């Protein structure tokens, strides 16, 4: 059951020339998360001259892993890259991949009418980021919409890799207190697995193909009461095997939930739902993505 | 053709969920329907 903190304290390709605050310009600010501003960076000296990138900036985050650099072994195709970590005046500074083609809700709604194939490639993608972070032992633990991006190419691009931060005193927030992708494990306190995942990655699924979330209430108190208790009727505009995968999903008990068998991921991946994803292709980018953010 | 979609759009930054709670919002699928509050371990009802 080991689990480990590591502290994210400083990061460079190795052997590579180290970064610190005056080597970035400010550009401008890429967008607002739960702890605080992402900004877009220019580097201004060294080999990546002239490079943009997105930064956050944090008291502190650690990375919690369970059973080569972490931070290099957690480079994916679809989750972002820090190449630099630097700490100054008790601040950190996570210097990341500028990523160039927005959010995919938002692309998604601009498009208004798609089709369950066009949300079946972001979540293939999406499956894959997840497994990798948990074959090394981390857990996603808060996928939400904000954190899944795409890059230029139109790819899913996750925006963390399971960090766990505390924002800075500015964003501080005077009560701690998103629970609309918990699983119920989560809502009871009980822990959270790796099949939390999988529970956040069907309610996404959900979302992504009808548009709401499964579990509605008025507060947070409300939802959470959902989530445990809650027995729903399936939407019968979605594909019988879309229900099927989000029935395998969508099991209370963690152990019952597809993706915790022995197989794992591979339960997912066979399903009848991702029949016509190519895994192997899709993981060298050689699958085009239902919609080009350019446009 | 596939069975018939809904029209799906989101506001992204999505607004936080305890604040606005009146306020409807525009028309699309309402969501799920709640059958009962059996807290079942299939969270779906059997067709
Ligand atoms: N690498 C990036 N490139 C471009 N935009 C980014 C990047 N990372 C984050 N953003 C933008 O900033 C928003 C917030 O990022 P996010 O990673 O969600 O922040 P956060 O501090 O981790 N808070 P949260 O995601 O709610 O837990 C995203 O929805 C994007 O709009």
């Amino acid at each position: 059951v080991s689990i480990k903190e590591i502290a994210i304290t400083h990061h460079v390709k190795e052997g590579h020339e180290k970064a610190d605050p005056s080597q970035f310009e400010l550009l401008k600010v890429l967008g607002q998360g739960s702890f605080g501003k992402v900004f877009l960076v220019k580097k201004i000296s060294g080999s990546d001259a002239r490079q943009l990138y997105a930064m956050k900036v944090l008291k502190k985050a650690t990375l919690k892993v369970r059973d080569r650099d972490i931070l290099v072994e957690v480079n994916h195709p679809f989750i972002v890259k820090l190449h630099y970590a630097f700490q100054t005046e008790g601040k950190l500074y996570l210097i990341l991949d500028f990523l160039r083609g927005g959010d995919l809700f938002t692309r998604l709604s601009k498009e208004v009418m798609f089709t369950e194939e066009d949300v079946k490639f972001y979540l293939a993608e999406l499956a894959l980021a997840l497994d990798h972070l948990h074959s090394l032992g981390i857990i996603y633990r808060d996928l939400k919409p904000e954190n899944i991006l795409l890059d230029e190419e139109g790819h899913i691009k996750l925006t963390d890799f399971g960090l766990s931060k505390e924002s800075i005193d500015h964003e501080k927030k005077a009560y701690s207190f998103t629970v609309e992708y918990m699983a119920p494990e989560v809502v009871n306190r009980r822990g959270h697995t790796q099949s939390a995942d999988w529970w956040s990655f069907g309610v996404l699924m959900f979302e992504m193909l009808t548009g709401t979330l499964p579990f509605q209430g008025k507060d947070r108190k409300e939802t959470m009461t959902m989530i445990l208790k809650a027995k729903l009727g399936m939407p019968q505009f979605l594909s019988p095997e879309a229900q099927s995968l989000l029935r395998m999903l969508f099991k209370r008990n963690p152990a019952n939930r597809l993706g915790a068998g022995p197989d794992g991921v591979e339960e997912i991946k066979r399903h009848s739902f991702f029949s016509t994803i190519d895994w192997n292709k899709l993981y060298r980018r050689e699958i085009h993505p239902p919609f080009k953010p350019a446009t | 053709a596939p069975r018939r979609r809904p029209p799906v759009k989101f506001i992204f930054p999505p607004p936080p969920l305890s604040s606005l709670p009146g306020f409807g919002r525009p028309r699309g699928y309402a969501g799920p329907t709640v059958i009962d509050m059996s807290a079942p371990d299939d969270v779906f009802a059997e067709d």
